[PDB]
């Protein structure tokens, strides 16, 4: 049937794809070893001997700590050695390196695995890929990588779940330099992409999970959450399927506009799971306060261009047209004009289900929101800022120079986003 | 996959070394008899980043160890961990720098290099996925720096594209142990500035304050100066010998830290650092060990910070911890000492978190700063230098091994712009 | 005797790039 | 159904909150918990999980010790963690602080909450705040929080619980300010407010129960039986139901005069029980003493202007009829001239409940008294008196200014409260 | 949450804190060594105001040792609960101001007043909300009233928003125990008056006879004093720790006692005090209580407070009561005493009930009088200040450290003012 | 050589503000 494959690269790409192989291997009763103790996920895994089924997972770094980590760990048994893809040196933050000294290296090795993995698949339907901004590989090489795929398939749909930086928060210097580079190499070659901010999953783990020492662990948890309830709909069946392609045609207004905000709910502790009842209606109202949103910016600075919402285990169609009826009516919110219609609604049979020894509760209904929304203009109006600031006196530029980046390519990667900011002010004028 | 080369030159240099590996096998788990004797998989997981594996489960750890006299070499050889260096590492001439740059670094170097680079050779040969090279040494010594210079220089023409960190031993401000120390001393920074990738200032008066003040120590000596800079050397190499939550590797610290290829010189410090009694009267938290880094007190140079501005820090935890509790106190910290970053680069800090502790601690810290601060220093020296050179004075011990004034007046002018640069960074012009 | 590697930055014009104003003409 | 808001902010307001719902629950059968060992009460309790009631009530204090107090006591269990708002400094017995300086810091928080559980209900008809005059969180923030309701909502009913300072007994050297500037703030956004005198119910309680001891749960058992009778019209079905508007409907004449006086019969101590037959012509009558009402200032020195009666349990219409013409003859007590029908009657089937350890015996008859009259005047004037006693010399003057309030603010209140005054004496004058 | 840092200067300051740290300790249920022993987790859910939990179950109180000579406090260290304060809190200097102003305000004090400064901002950021700051000291002392004074208005310059609160031994009026105190009491009102919320005067003159006539006591030390003292500490402060029907904090005493800026000088006592074979014959009631606060012998203080009118009053009870009888023991005072109140302020009494009962006995009550009649303490002062000043007898020691005879000019007019506006708030013009 | 801030304080006219008497010509 439809198969989707996933790639995850750099430190944070491969930590956030461990959490999701657990997630769905214990949503489809798989045992760490790829053996079922006791079948639409032929989505995901591919059968393969007697019995065992592996994942289509491509895992790649430069480095090899990260991917050795995952080789003795607890799913050693679980993926193929040969989609664990590691380097030796890493692009040390340096987007330069992991784009053209270092990534050149292993980019056809990487495209071999995935041309290799891919013809299996009769009925391919995209590529999920996992990455951060600020890293030098993840940036780097996730920008060679997709030019490479969308120059060898084009058709095939392509998305990502990238870490945006945070807006106070960060662990880099050359941070906005990189930031900035694979946004402006990364915009003609995607069709969606999530972003999310630790420091906005900072805020939640400390408001609703009532959790003092949020390791990386619970928020890999939490994105792992939101992947699986955007794939749900392929993974199982329910009253009204969304499969990838209808999300970039729902939620991507123009080609240039492809950053939409993913957000979750109900994201409660156990103990005030008793005092609440988790309601379609309550559960849609969260999935819209500014203080529930997954990255650090304010919805009520913008306007909506398009919205998707996707409900999982006990919910009635009614209540779902109810709500957003009432979410509608609400001046608390604001749309574009020229958007009359700014719904995509799915609904899904399968409920969530609780990681044993995690944080979030047992609940029989689930909504995961993403939403195109001019709000994030601002964010990129930051980044630039940053850059100006750092460019205005030819800071750290040598080390990028000397990896064969020539300097007016910075020039033209902040000539592109002063564009693209251009294009959202322009799009948030109704007529 | 990662390995480093180490590297020990002179008095300084062998003390440190030798306690550097004392430390290092202690974490490791490995006997003076260079025997695994660990209790956990993790230190044999990444063994290879410091030492060879020979026949018979024998270690040998990869340093050279190099000198003009073979009396601090011997002491080593005689005392405790001295089976576990491999004899052919020990290379020594048979006169001695006698504080003298020039005989350092034009008469005995040109006879001992030949035989050292020979040896780092071989070991790079032996190397699978070179990291990069390690030095220590001191400035105000003979052969010290004028190996130190000339080593550094032969090798950066040998393998450029690799990393070079230096652990060097600048002159105290107050006290010196050497009357020609300002001459030495300049010399030796107009070939670093020039060939060196990062380099970590060290002030043995600093560390006397350290001990007396914080570790309440009556009686220190160079051994426990010694640990503390070995302390500081195995903080910043962790990340490359265990899994953490966040790495960085020597080439990440010198992209993040170096803004200009000019400026390399870094203050660093350690934490946390507690006597024997007062341990039970605070707490083993994330606060306090950020506390103790941006501490004037607790920096390892006789510079203060708060008389300049930051340009970047980097912060290496090690332990188990939280991130956002990490990245709530580096907010914290910029936010209150916002007069202490330079304007044009927002985000002055680098963090990086490793999950294994040190051997017996349940947290620690390792603080890494590039501040303006730093030209202090080097003023005071440049003004010695010339106090001194007006007058010629000692200028004859130098001049009879082949050196002129020419060469004393360009390293003096070098000295000078890059003081001027120090300065002019902290303009804001916006 | 050095002077800091300054440069006069600035982003003099630019034009948004997708066309959503090419139709608003429309009868 | 019909739906209601219970709000407690300040000391007094939570400890007033605590035994109020301690009764509420133990009038509905409902464990501590928040579980029925075994349904008219969603005006009070929300539904959710298995069997499981959530008050919906909000805690507000800036200290958190009292509210501490109630999160580790026997009713930990019963309230959701949300809606107990603790801040870090109390305002100290100063009106600016909790009005302007402290006050800000959590009224939005104070306020998202407010709507949160109010969207939960299908027909709220109003809330309820109980709260202190003399304290400077209770006095301030409940003024704040007022002119926030009051821009809000506006049609919604806003009913109050204050604590009135008593005319000989008090607590705290600055009473006359936080008073006068409350009552000022305040007088034009709430629709009715009942008062209670600590030093009339001391005298109650020493003259009917025989108590000798009456810490502070005694009082606030009585303060809990009348809001129960009070809103046992909408909890329990009667022969004659009266809503929360009604009352504002029959008891305030004017805009700015909604300051009625609540009193309750029977209150008698066990070993008197069993020596009187009470009835209800007995009961309606001993409504009417001024020893037995609860503020300290006596009814004969003015007139009345309307006066509503709600009866429970074993009631029968033409005794109450009778009782009520009764007192219409006796001319004792007086009533304006333009007010020829000055009755409102409430009745309703469910008797009183009896609180195990308390100090009330048990009937089978209750009545609520509820009575607005020119003889509270004489309060205010007296009010208004220490306030110029302190004002002339400007004591204690600097602590409000210094926290933003400007000094002419003090002018104002003054001013209106003499205006007040003057309207009393306007309306008791007949014609 | 809402904690307290406190602060000991001099040899009185060191001696009461001791003894009050005792007494606390012994409250909350900790042991010498700092472990707790408790047996109610009412003693653990506030320890936070005055404690600080380090790891492995111990508790460093929050406390500051100022001193500029090291007897005191090596008396402190040595003795018992010597081990439960941190030492890095202990400052020492090696001079000492030998009764002398001057001497500690601007030439000791100046060199430590610079790490005592750093030793209170470590302990306040190390907080989470601080409500205020607590100093113990007296003022006829060289250290105590020089230090106080520097470090009192160094801090209303660093956080001009929180709270300052004194315990200051004044001057007894019969008995001195210095020369040149009149100079040192006048030079820390003239700063006192400025920058201080709120200062309880304690003599150790009434004290004496509080401990020969009630406590039936033959020889009184400076034990049972410190005791007494530490008692109305803790009586003050206990709203803080313990939950009680009618609780008031520290903000709430100085907005209901302090009606002008200017008058801040309150005097304390202490309900029940009684004799081991007196403690039998008499019933510990509510009205016992009041009757024995409101009491002219029993005042902590040695002013007569009927030779003034009180301006407002604080009643802390501790323990379980009942607040009718509470209130109708203040109406009954407010009615019989009404010649002793202010006209021009109706309700002079504030009152607080806090549930757990003191450490002691069943109930308990702290009383705090703002008088005007402690305007004659001052004036008695102005008389000996200027009886000395005429002839300008020991002004030499005091000019000898940089000051001038403006400074004691400008002190005297000030507190001559301070002592005309007391006296004649007693006009009630209405 | 300090007095006192006495203010005079009075309260000389104040007007009621409900509207009683509006209609009390009223035939
Ligand atoms: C009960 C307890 O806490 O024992 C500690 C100890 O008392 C203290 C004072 C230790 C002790 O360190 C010193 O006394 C010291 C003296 C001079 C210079 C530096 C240190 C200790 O020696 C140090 C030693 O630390 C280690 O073992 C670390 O792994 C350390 N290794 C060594 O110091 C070492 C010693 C002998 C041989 C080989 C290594 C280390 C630190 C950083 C990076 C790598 C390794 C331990 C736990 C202690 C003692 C024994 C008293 C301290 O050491 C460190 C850096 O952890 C001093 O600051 C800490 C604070 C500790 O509380
Ligand atoms: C045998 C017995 O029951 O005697 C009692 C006692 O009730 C008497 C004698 C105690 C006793 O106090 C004195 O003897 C005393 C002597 C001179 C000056 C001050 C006190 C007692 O020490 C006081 C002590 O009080 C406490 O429980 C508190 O701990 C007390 N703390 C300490 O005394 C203390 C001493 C050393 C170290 C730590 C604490 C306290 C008092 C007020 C506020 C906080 C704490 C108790 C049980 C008594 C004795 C032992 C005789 C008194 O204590 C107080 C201050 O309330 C004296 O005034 C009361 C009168 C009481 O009758
Ligand atoms: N949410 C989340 N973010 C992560 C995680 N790991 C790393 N990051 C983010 O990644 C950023 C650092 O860049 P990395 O992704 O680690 O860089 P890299 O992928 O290792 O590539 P190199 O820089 O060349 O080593 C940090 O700012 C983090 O925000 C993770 O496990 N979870
Ligand atoms: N009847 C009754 N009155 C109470 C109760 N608790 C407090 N009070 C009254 O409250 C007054 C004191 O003010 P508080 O209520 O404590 O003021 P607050 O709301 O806590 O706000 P702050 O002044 O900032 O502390 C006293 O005069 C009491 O009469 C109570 O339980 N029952
Ligand atoms: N920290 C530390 N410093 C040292 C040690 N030995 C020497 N030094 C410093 O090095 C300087 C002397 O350099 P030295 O090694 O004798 O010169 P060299 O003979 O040319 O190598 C002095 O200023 C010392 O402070 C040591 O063991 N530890
Ligand atoms: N109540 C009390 N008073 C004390 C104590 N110790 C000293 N004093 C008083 O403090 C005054 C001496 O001040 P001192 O502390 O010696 O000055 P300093 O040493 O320079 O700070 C004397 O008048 C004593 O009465 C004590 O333990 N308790
Ligand atoms: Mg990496
Ligand atoms: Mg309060």
């Amino acid at each position: 049937m439809r198969e989707c494959i996933s790639i995850h690269v750099g430190q944070a790409g491969v930590q956030i794809g461990n959490a999701c192989w657990e997630l769905y291997c214990l949503e489809h009763g798989i045992q760490p070893d790829g053996q079922m103790p006791s079948d639409s996920f032929n989505t995901f895994f591919s059968e393969t001997g007697a019995g065992k089924h592996v994942p289509r997972a491509v895992f790649v770094d430069l480095e090899p700590t990260v991917i050795d980590e995952v080789r003795t760990g607890t799913y050693r048994q679980l993926f193929h050695p040969e989609q664990l893809i590691t380097g030796k040196e890493d692009a040390a933050n340096n987007y330069a390196r992991g784009h053209y000294t270092i990534g050149k290296e292993i980019i056809d090795l990487v495209l071999d695995r995935i041309r290799k993995l891919a013809d299996q698949c009769t009925g391919l339907q995209g590529f999920l890929v996992f990455h951060s901004f600020g890293g030098g590989t993840g940036s780097g090489f996730t920008s060679l990588l997709m030019e490479r795929l969308s120059v060898d398939y084009g058709k095939k749909s392509k998305l990502e779940f990238s870490i945006y930086p945070a807006p106070q928060v960060s662990t880099a210097v050359v941070e906005p330099y990189n930031s900035i580079l694979t946004t402006h190499t990364t915009l003609e070659h995607s069709d969606c992409a999530f972003m999310v901010d630790n420091e906005a999953i900072y805020d939640i783990c400390r408001r609703n999970l009532d959790i003092e020492r949020p390791t990386y662990t619970n928020l890999n948890r939490l994105i792992s959450q939101i992947v699986s309830s955007i794939t749900a709909s392929l993974r199982f069946d329910g009253a009204l399927n969304v499969d990838l392609t209808e999300f970039q045609t729902n939620l991507v207004p123009y080609p240039r506009i492809h950053f939409p905000l993913a957000t979750y709910a109900p994201v409660i502790s156990a103990e005030k799971a008793y005092h609440e009842q988790l309601s379609v209606a309550e559960i849609t109202n969260a999935c819209f306060e500014p203080a529930n949103q997954m990255v650090k910016c304010d919805p009520r600075h913008g306007k909506y261009m398009a919205c998707c919402l996707l409900y999982r285990g006990d919910v009635v169609p009614k209540d779902v047209n109810a709500a957003i009826a009432t979410i509608k009516t609400k001046r608390s919110i604001q749309f574009v004009d020229w958007c009359p219609t700014g719904f995509k609604v799915g609904i899904n049979y399968q409920p969530p289900t609780v990681v044993p020894g995690g944080d979030l509760a047992k609940v029989q209904r689930a909504v995961c929101m993403l939403s195109n929304t001019t709000a994030i203009a601002e964010a990129w109006a930051r980044l630039d800022h940053k850059f100006d600031l750092m460019y205005a006196k030819r800071a750290f530029v040598h080390w990028y120079v000397g990896e064969g980046m020539e300097e007016g390519e910075f020039s033209e990667a902040r000539e592109d986003m002063a564009a693209l900011e251009k294009d959202y002010e322009e799009v948030g004028v109704d007529s | 996959m990662r390995e480093i080369v180490h590297i020990q030159a002179g008095q300084c240099g062998n003390q440190i070394g030798a306690k550097f590996w004392e430390v290092i096998s202690d974490e490791h788990g490995i006997d003076p008899t260079g025997s695994y004797h660990g209790d956990s998989d993790l230190q044999l997981e990444r063994i290879n980043v410091y030492y060879n594996e020979a026949a018979g489960n024998k270690y040998v750890p990869r340093a050279i160890l190099v000198d003009l006299e073979p009396g601090t070499m011997d002491s080593v050889r005689s005392g405790p961990f001295g089976q576990i260096f491999r004899p052919d590492n020990f290379v020594f001439g048979q006169s001695g720098a006698g504080n003298n740059w020039a005989k350092g670094h034009y008469t005995e170097g040109a006879e001992l290099v030949d035989s050292v680079l020979d040896v780092v050779r071989k070991e790079s040969e032996s190397c699978d996925c070179l990291q990069g090279f390690q030095l220590t040494h001191s400035l105000g010594g003979g052969t010290g720096s004028g190996m130190g210079t000339l080593l550094i220089s032969k090798i950066r023409e040998e393998y450029p594209d690799r990393i070079m960190n230096t652990f060097s031993v600048v002159p105290s401000p107050k006290v010196s142990d050497t009357v020609v120390e300002p001459y030495n001393a300049t010399l030796s920074v107009h070939q670093l500035v020039e060939n060196t990738d990062e380099t970590y200032c060290i002030d043995n008066e600093a560390l006397y304050d350290i001990c007396f003040r914080t570790l309440k120590l009556t009686t220190p000596t160079y051994g426990d100066l010694n640990h503390l800079v070995s302390a500081t050397m195995s903080g910043v190499t962790t990340c490359l010998r265990f899994p953490g939550q966040l790495n960085a590797d020597l080439r990440k610290l010198a992209v993040n830290m170096v803004p200009f290829p000019r400026l390399h010189f870094f203050m660093p410090g350690f934490a946390p650092l507690t006597s024997r009694g007062s341990q039970q009267y605070r707490a083993l938290t994330v606060p306090e060990l950020t506390q103790q880094m941006f501490d004037a007190k607790n920096m390892m140079a006789a510079c203060d910070p708060r008389h300049g501005r930051y340009l970047t820090v980097a912060a290496v935890f090690r332990g188990r911890m939280s991130m956002k509790e990490v990245d709530e106190q580096m907010l914290n910290v910029q936010n209150k000492n916002s007069s202490y970053f330079v304007e044009w680069i927002p985000n002055n800090v680098k963090t990086a978190v490793c999950d294994i502790p040190p051997r017996g601690l349940k947290m620690s810290a390792t603080f890494i700063g590039n501040s303006t601060a730093i030209q202090e220093l080097f003023k005071r020296i440049s003004e010695q230098f010339t106090a001194m050179f007006r007058r010629k004075a000692f200028l004859h011990w130098y001049t009879g091994e082949g050196m002129d004034e020419m060469e004393f007046t360009e390293a003096e002018s070098n000295m000078n712009d890059l003081v001027s640069e120090y300065q002019q960074y902290q303009d804001a012009t916006a | 005797k050095v002077q800091i590697i300054n440069k006069k930055l600035d982003l003099s014009n630019v034009q948004s790039k997708c066309g959503s104003k090419d139709n608003i003409k429309h009868v």
